């Protein structure tokens, strides 16, 4: 009963950052105070166009952008990411708990070699706002127009005509 | 896809087994085991804490059951499902009650009988949706002492009343 | 213990409030229970092989009727995803649930329970029995009259009527003619039902009112057999009378208030065109007046032979003091001259 | 529902073997709903006499119900009166003459044949006109 | 699905079940209480599936009181097996007028 | 309910769990969250039986999404068609498509 | 695969509205490999 | 299935211990050995008998109180709720409730022997 | 009714049903209703073997009083359904001419109704 | 005073477990209200992010709400962090 629209095989395709999940927990507390900005704006478009189809561009800047923060960390120590992310792998739940003296080692290259800072507790789990300029969608729903609600009564009570009407009885 | 449907299959005849009244147990035997499998099927559906709660509290009603059946409702001769032949009647009435029914899903998918469905198993009817860090049913459950509330309160005091109610009636003076 | 006694009495009228007062499809049921839980212990409280007889088979057939509610509901949520208290929206569901609650009313030949749980139970009981629990079914049909089938529930009332009224005259014990009478009227509440909702609650009233005011006055005459209420005439010739001016009210001749619904009921039924079947529900509604006379015949109109010991029983008084009996009388014979009122209840 | 539907397509007359045999239908199934409500209330005994009960009442009901429906359209037929009542009152009134057979008492019969008589007639008074028993809540 | 009609059909027989007595009302007691099995296998299919997070509330409080009406159900038989002796619901039949 | 006793003091009971799109523990959406929205705010105060021809289309498309039927209908004839031909040829399946 | 079919609109609006849904997974996987559809839509509940 | 696979092996494993404990080691019955047990001598005749309860009252409440735990299990995640006040309350209120059931039972004679 | 819109459940005479003359003490339909009330005394009695007339002229009395009473808000309640049932009802014809036409009122001169003999 | 004495006596003598359990069941339900601590077991559930929090469009003031997860505007949670 209409079209579906679905964006063709070369838009949706991106040099997706094709790296193991512990890898990306290890260093997610520093990914996520940084590369923030193409994140927020991309949800920002999940959450009011309600539509994945119209947040690919969000997409790919959010996948470029990963990539060029794996870029910035493996330019300058790799080898202390390497047994960071390895204990992590070790662990089962993936904890941080048993991984305080890997994760600092790891926490002093970007602090002093790039100036990257570790977030503290309850910092990215924060309701912060983004700038983003796009058009606000007028109807994320695509809701048609409602019918019109029934008349409402108005006016004032006057007294029943000839009483009660019932058969017989005069008032 | 098999257990899905293999294990609602024994759900079925499961349920003839105490349908069909054999001796009171071996139709307690007839739903100790669709329960087992009761609780596979919803949780094929996920539905770890109901399917293991039937496997908790029917096997804690369903052992008194049995009491009452071996100390005031058995006889000289207790029932099976071959000695007597309407319950064996009543047994194969129960087998091929769905086996024409399955064959017909299994051919042709879209069996009319009372509702309309199609047949093409229940693997599609899953979703696609992450639930995170919390389980949608065992949350769900947990939301009892959050937004039940009132309807926690009948709950609890029909309990109460229960406990007098199975007193009065059996007291007899 | 009677104080144990106010509350499962207390918590049978709050399971009928709570059904009609839910608007989850749930909750409901839960009230179902409430009144289900609680009514078997008050039903055998005298605690006879018949208690005991009509206890369980009052529960086998309301546990049927509930347990069958359910899917009833089940359905619907499977094909509306709702619990609101609505129309229903898989139509074999909801006439799965018109079953179950003719079964809890006792309309259709599902109506064999009412008249046997109500001999083996005392008088007491069988008017709490007869009185209450024709409250909670019929809010909920009240509730779902939108989408209602007219003809099977047309034709659910209509049984009710004709096996309510027809096998009145031919049972000697008065708590199975009630059960046999209440029959009748609950297919004459239930008649209206789909076209009107606001006459089946005055129906619903009216019989509610002649049903006290009848049991009400037996437990006084403390009668179990037409010839033991027979005997009532030689003690208390009052009692006796408004014994048959009761009957002839349950009968529905004017000016009594049993002429209430007969009248009414008729009225937006030939505004919806059904007059055949108006018709034939009100000839047949005299096999109801039938056996009334003949109660009336043996206890009231003519006396009847007495027993020796019954002089002793002049010298002494009664002491149940038996409240609200005097309102229940007169608002169940003299009322129809105050008739608008159904727009209080519309 | 679907027997009534059978029976009423045909027109008064024409076709009056298949209006014969669609009575039938009507009066077989009748016959069945009462037998299986009369073996349940009352159970017999054995199944000799149980198929023997449900095989008295569905042959009693198919015979009213086969006499009746010839009845009307031969009439219908041959008076060329399609419309008239008593095109079904002397088929109604044929319904109490056969039950009188099949009971073997034309005491009851006798009354039963004005009884059927005046409800068919009754019935073709209502297809006639706009009658209905079941209505629909117009108000 | 074919799920859905599997457990409501084990809900027909068990509707069967129950309502045709053979011997004795503890084969019946037990097949109303099994009556919710199903009652509870058919609710909890829809609720998993829509993944409406509150309404998992009833199958567990369906689960309150269809016991609860099982709890009153074979305790009443108790007071059966006194004066009757068996369970039969043939001999249950003392108010025959 | 017969007496909406609910409205009455303004303290809801039993409402909370009623329809689907209610509010949820830490907003675990449902399956039909928009389409049994639209559906509900289209049939508000508006009437019982002034819904049924007016709100429609926000409720069959709704009863689609919980059942999903015609849907698993139109995979039924994709899957039955599919065995048709493949079965007797031309047909071969693309390297993703079975691994 | 639509081509023997009489009346096929290919991709048709799957409802009467115009507003993306999260897709029925059968439309995902009805035509994938059995292993793929074992490894994903009983894949949690099964896996240990 | 990982769990069907060791559920599977499990019963499998059973059932080779009872067959071969079926059929290896001989076979020899001559009535009175196949006979039931009445600890020498010939049993009245019966072990189908009704064998009365003297518990029956405790055996239903069992029911309602394995049931209403089943109301509480959800405890562990209820407590992790945005509203452990009301969960505090309705949580001991179940309690309570159960607490007054047991009470009740308790002064109404019931948990004893009943005779 | 049950479903008009702006309606209080379980709320009795609203805050516009005193918008309507309130019923007079001396209403035909409220005194009878006392006279329930009499009636309701005197069977009291009866049942009480009490003398009929002359006995504790207080229950005769609060008996007399309750009817009256509940009465009197009842016939209130009474002329506010009619006359909510008649201000909805003007204002749908209103609303709606299209469904009430008004025919040309045309006197019996030009009315054709045929005569029937009778003889 | 000497009744409940006398009474708590007799209790602690015949059935110590029942006076017991009737102790244990009866502050627990009065220590919730002089509990200091609730107040923070309310704060810990709420602190606990289940759902991310989906940024906000800004069409200017909202001065509490930070434009990113460094700058100190916003809510905070150091007392689980002395905690
Ligand atoms: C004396 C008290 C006087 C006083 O303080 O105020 C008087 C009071 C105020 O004076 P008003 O403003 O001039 O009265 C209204 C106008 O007359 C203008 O007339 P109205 O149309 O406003 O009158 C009220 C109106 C709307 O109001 C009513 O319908 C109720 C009016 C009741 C008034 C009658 C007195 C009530 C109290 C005494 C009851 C005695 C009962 C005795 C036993 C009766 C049963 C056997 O009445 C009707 O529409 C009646 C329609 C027919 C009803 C039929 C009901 C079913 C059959 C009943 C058969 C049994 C006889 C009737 C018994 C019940 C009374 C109707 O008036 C009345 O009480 C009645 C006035 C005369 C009306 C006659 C026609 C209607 C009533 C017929 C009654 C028949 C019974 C015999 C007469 C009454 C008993 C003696
Ligand atoms: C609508 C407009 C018209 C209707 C207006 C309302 C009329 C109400 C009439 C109530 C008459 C009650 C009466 O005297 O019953 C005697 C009768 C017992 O007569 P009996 O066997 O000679 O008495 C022996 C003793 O009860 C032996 O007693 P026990 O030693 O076993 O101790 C038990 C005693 C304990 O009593 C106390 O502790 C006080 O409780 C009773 O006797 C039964 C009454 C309990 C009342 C509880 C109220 C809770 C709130 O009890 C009942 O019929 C109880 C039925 C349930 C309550 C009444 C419901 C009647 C109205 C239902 C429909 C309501 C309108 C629906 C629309
Ligand atoms: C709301 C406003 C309208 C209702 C006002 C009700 C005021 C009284 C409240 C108490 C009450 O109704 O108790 C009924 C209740 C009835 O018991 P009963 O034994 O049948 O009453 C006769 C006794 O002789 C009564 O006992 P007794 O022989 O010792 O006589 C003295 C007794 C006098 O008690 C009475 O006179 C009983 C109450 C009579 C009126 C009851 C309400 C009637 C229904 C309301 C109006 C319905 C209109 C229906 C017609 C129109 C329908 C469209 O005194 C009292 O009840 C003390 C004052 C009230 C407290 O009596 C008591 O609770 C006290 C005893
Ligand atoms: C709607 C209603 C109609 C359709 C549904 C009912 C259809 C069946 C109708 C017949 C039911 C059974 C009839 C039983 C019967 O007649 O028994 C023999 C009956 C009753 O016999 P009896 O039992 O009195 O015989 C013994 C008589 N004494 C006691 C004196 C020795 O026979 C008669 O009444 C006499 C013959 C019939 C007389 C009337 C015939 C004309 C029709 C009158 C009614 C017209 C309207
Ligand atoms: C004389 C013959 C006729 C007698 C009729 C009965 C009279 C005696 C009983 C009258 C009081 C009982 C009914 C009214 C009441 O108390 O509350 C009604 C109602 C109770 O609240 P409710 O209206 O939400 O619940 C009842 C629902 N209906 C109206 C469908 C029955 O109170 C009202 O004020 C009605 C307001 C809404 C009206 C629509
Ligand atoms: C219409 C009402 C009457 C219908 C017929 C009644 C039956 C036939 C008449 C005789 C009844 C038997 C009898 O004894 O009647 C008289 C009886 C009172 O008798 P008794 O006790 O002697 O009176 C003492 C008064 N201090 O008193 C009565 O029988 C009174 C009957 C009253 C009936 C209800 C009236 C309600 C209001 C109208
Ligand atoms: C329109 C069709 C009306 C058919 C009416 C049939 C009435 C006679 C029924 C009958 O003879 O058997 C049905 C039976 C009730 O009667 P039964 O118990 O068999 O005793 C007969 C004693 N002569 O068993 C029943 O359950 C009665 C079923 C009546 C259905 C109408
Ligand atoms: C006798 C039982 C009723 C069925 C008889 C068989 C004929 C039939 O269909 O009757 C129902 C009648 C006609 O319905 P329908 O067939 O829709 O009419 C248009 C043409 N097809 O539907 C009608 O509404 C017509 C009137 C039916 C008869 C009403 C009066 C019955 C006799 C008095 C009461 C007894
Ligand atoms: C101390 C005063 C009360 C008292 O006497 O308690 C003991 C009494 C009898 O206990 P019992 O074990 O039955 O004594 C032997 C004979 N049966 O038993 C009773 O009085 C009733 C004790 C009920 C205990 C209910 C406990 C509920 C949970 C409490 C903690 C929360």
């Amino acid at each position: 009963p209409g079209i579906v629209e679905l964006p063709t095989l070369e838009d949706l395709k991106v040099q997706e950052v094709k790296v193991s999940s512990s890898v990306l927990k290890a260093a997610a507390h520093h990914y996520g105070a940084q590369c923030d900005k193409p994140n927020k704006e991309f949800m920002l478009c999940r959450w009011e166009e309600k539509d994945p189809r119209r947040c690919l561009e969000e997409g790919k800047l959010v996948n470029q952008c990963a990539l060029d923060f794996f870029r910035q960390i493996k330019r300058h120590c790799a080898e202390p990411f390497t047994e960071y992310w390895t204990c992590i792998d070790y662990s089962g739940l993936q904890l941080f708990r048993h991984c305080r003296k890997q994760q600092a080692k790891f926490d002093e290259c970007v602090l002093d070699k790039l100036g990257w800072v570790r977030p503290d507790l309850g910092e990215l789990s924060k309701v912060t706002k983004v700038k983003t300029d796009r058009p606000l969608p007028e109807n994320p729903y695509h809701s048609r127009a409602r019918p019109e609600p029934n008349p409402e009564a108005e006016g004032d009570l006057k007294p029943a005509k000839h009483g009660s009407r019932l058969f017989f009885w005069t008032m | 896809m098999y257990i899905a449907f293999i294990l609602s299959t024994i759900f079925v005849i499961g349920f003839v087994g105490f349908s069909s009244k054999p001796s009171p147990i071996y139709g307690g035997l007839g739903l100790i085991v669709s329960g087992g499998v009761g609780c596979g099927i919803v949780l094929n559906f996920g539905g770890s804490f109901l399917g293991l709660m039937v496997f908790l509290i029917y096997l804690g009603g369903m052992l008194v059951v049995f009491g009452y059946t071996t100390a005031m409702a058995t006889e000289m001769y207790p029932e099976v499902w071959v000695s007597n032949k309407t319950v064996f009647g009543a047994f194969v009435s129960g087998l091929m009650m769905e086996f024409c029914m399955v064959y017909y899903a299994l051919k042709e998918e879209e069996v009319e009988i009372i509702f309309k469905f199609n047949g093409l198993g229940d693997w599609v009817i899953y979703d696609t949706g992450d639930s995170g860090f919390f389980s949608e049913e065992a949350m769900g459950i947990a939301a009892l002492y959050s937004y039940g509330t009132w309807l926690v309160i009948v709950t609890g005091w029909s309990l109460l009343i229960g406990v007098v109610v199975i007193m009065e009636i059996t007291r007899g003076n | 213990n009677p104080i144990i006694y106010t509350t499962l009495i207390m918590t049978v009228m709050s399971g009928t409030m709570l059904v009609m007062i839910s608007s989850h499809w749930l909750l409901i049921w839960i009230g179902f229970e409430m009144n289900l839980l609680a009514m078997i212990p008050v039903l055998m409280k005298n605690f006879n092989p018949r208690a005991t007889e009509a206890a369980t088979k009052y529960f086998l057939t309301q546990a049927t009727a509930s347990m069958m509610l359910m899917m009833a509901i089940i359905i619907n949520l499977l094909y509306s995803g709702q619990w609101t208290i609505t129309k229903m929206f898989n139509p074999v569901a909801m006439t799965m649930m018109t079953m179950a609650l003719a079964m809890k009313l006792g309309l259709s030949p599902f109506h064999f329970w009412v008249p046997e749980v109500t001999q083996g139970i005392s008088l007491q009981a069988g008017l709490l029995l007869l009185t209450w629990q024709k409250l909670a079914p019929l809010s909920v049909l009240c509730q779902i009259s939108q989408s209602i089938n007219p003809n099977l529930m047309l034709t659910m009332a209509m049984l009710s009527i004709l096996i309510g009224g027809w096998g009145g005259l031919n049972q000697t014990q008065l708590r199975k003619i009630m059960a046999y009478s209440s029959i009748a009227h609950m297919g004459w509440m239930t008649a209206v039902l789909p076209y009107n909702t606001t006459m089946t609650i005055l129906n619903l009233l009216i019989y509610i009112t002649m049903t006290l005011a009848m049991f009400m006055l037996l437990i006084h005459s403390s009668a179990t057999t037409t010839l033991s209420l027979s005997h009532t005439w030689n003690k208390m010739p009052v009692i006796t009378s408004l014994m048959m001016v009761t009957l002839l009210s349950m009968g529905g001749l004017p000016p009594l208030s049993g002429f209430m619904p007969k009248w009414m009921i008729i009225q937006e039924m030939t505004k919806n065109e059904s007059i055949i079947m108006p018709t034939l529900m009100a000839m047949t509604a005299l096999l109801n007046l039938y056996f009334y006379m003949r109660l009336a015949y043996s206890s009231s109109l003519t006396m009847f032979p007495s027993t020796n010991n019954m002089k002793m029983k002049w010298q002494f008084e009664h002491t149940k003091q038996m409240k609200l009996l005097p309102t229940m009388i007169v608002l169940s014979t003299l009322v129809l001259p105050m008739t608008p009122a159904l727009s209080s209840l519309n | 529902k679907t027997l009534l539907h059978k029976y009423s397509d045909i027109p008064e007359g024409t076709e009056c073997h298949r209006k014969a045999y669609a009575s039938t239908s009507i009066g077989g199934a009748t016959g069945l709903i009462v037998s299986a409500y009369s073996i349940a209330l009352k159970p017999p005994a054995s199944f000799l006499e149980g198929v023997a009960r449900t095989g008295r009442y569905t042959f009693t009901s198919a015979a009213i119900g086969a006499i009746f429906g010839l009845t009307s359209c031969i009439s219908a037929q041959v008076r060329e009166k399609p419309d008239d009542p008593l095109n079904y009152f002397i088929g109604g009134c044929a319904g109490g003459l056969t039950l009188g057979a099949r009971t073997r008492s034309y005491g009851i019969g006798a009354a039963a044949c004005a009884y059927m008589g005046l409800t068919a007639a009754l019935v073709k008074m209502g297809q006639l006109e706009g009658w209905q028993v079941f209505a629909e809540p117009k108000v | 699905p074919l799920v859905y009609m599997n457990i409501i059909m084990a809900f027909a027989i068990a509707l069967a079940g129950l309502l045709m007595y053979r011997s004795h009302l503890m084969s019946s007691l037990l097949c109303l209480e099994g009556m919710m099995l199903s009652l509870f296998i058919m609710s909890t299919l829809i609720i998993l599936n829509t993944h409406f997070t509150l309404a998992n509330m009833m199958p567990i409080i369906l689960l309150v009181f269809a016991a609860c009406e099982a709890a009153l159900g074979l305790s009443l038989l108790v007071m059966v097996s006194n004066t009757y002796g068996t369970d039969y619901v043939q001999n249950l039949n003392l108010l025959q007028c | 309910p017969f007496f909406d006793v609910q409205k009455r003091l303004g303290l809801d009971l039993d409402r909370w769990m009623t329809i689907q799109s209610a509010e949820q523990p830490h907003k675990i959406p449902g399956r039909c969250h928009a389409f049994e929205k639209e559906w509900i705010e289209c049939a508000h105060g508006i009437g019982g039986i002034r819904a049924e021809k007016e709100c429609k289309i926000e409720f069959d498309d709704f009863v689609e999404c919980l059942l999903r039927q015609k849907t698993m209908k139109r995979l039924s004839a994709i899957k039955r068609q599919r065995d048709k031909l493949i079965k007797e040829g031309k047909y071969t399946p693309p390297p993703h498509h079975l691994g | 695969i639509m081509k023997d079919v009489p009346d096929w609109k290919v991709g048709e609006s799957v409802f009467h509205t115009t507003r993306w849904v999260t897709p029925m997974m059968g439309e995902l996987y009805g035509l994938r490999t059995n292993e793929e559809i074992l490894s994903a839509t009983y894949g949690f509940i099964w896996y240990t | 299935m990982n769990i069907m696979l060791t559920l599977l092996t499990n019963v499998t494993l059973a059932s080779l211990l009872v067959l071969i404990a079926f059929w290896l080691p001989q076979l020899n019955a001559y009535s009175e050995k196949t006979s039931p047990y009445e600890c020498g001598f010939d049993p009245m005749g019966s072990a189908r008998l009704p064998f009365s309860m003297k518990f029956f009252l405790v055996a239903i409440t069992f029911l309602l109180f394995d049931l209403e735990i089943a109301l509480l299990l959800p405890l562990p995640w209820a407590s992790q709720t945005n509203n452990l006040k009301t969960m505090l309350t309705m949580a001991l209120f179940l309690l309570i409730l159960l607490a007054a059931s047991l009470a009740y039972e308790w002064t109404q004679k019931g948990l004893e022997w009943a005779e | 009714m049950s479903g008009r819109p702006g309606r209080v459940p379980l709320q009795f005479l609203p805050n516009e049903a005193r918008s309507l003359p309130p019923p007079k003490l001396t209403d035909p339909r409220l005194v009878y209703m006392g006279f329930l009330g009499y009636c309701s005394g005197l069977i009291d009695n009866a049942i009480r073997r009490r003398p009929v007339v002359s006995a504790g002229l207080h229950r005769q009395l609060l008996y007399v009083t309750s009817f009256v009473f509940f009465g009197y808000y009842l016939l209130k309640r009474q002329d506010y359904m009619y006359a909510l049932r008649d201000h909805d009802m003007f204002a749908y014809v209103k609303s709606h001419p299209e469904d009430f036409p008004e025919k040309d009122k045309k006197t019996y001169g030009e009315i054709l109704e045929e005569f029937h003999p009778v003889r | 005073a000497g009744r409940i004495a006398s009474f708590l006596k007799n209790a602690w003598a015949k059935e110590p477990v029942l006076v017991a359990s009737f102790a244990i069941g009866g502050l627990a339900i009065i220590l919730p209200s002089l509990s200091p601590y609730t107040n923070y077991a309310i704060r810990i559930n709420r602190a606990t992010p289940y759902n991310y929090p989906v940024p906000l469009r800004d069409d200017g003031n909202m001065p509490d709400v930070p434009s990113h997860p460094q700058d100190p505007q916003g809510p905070s949670l150091e007392w689980l962090k002395n905690l």
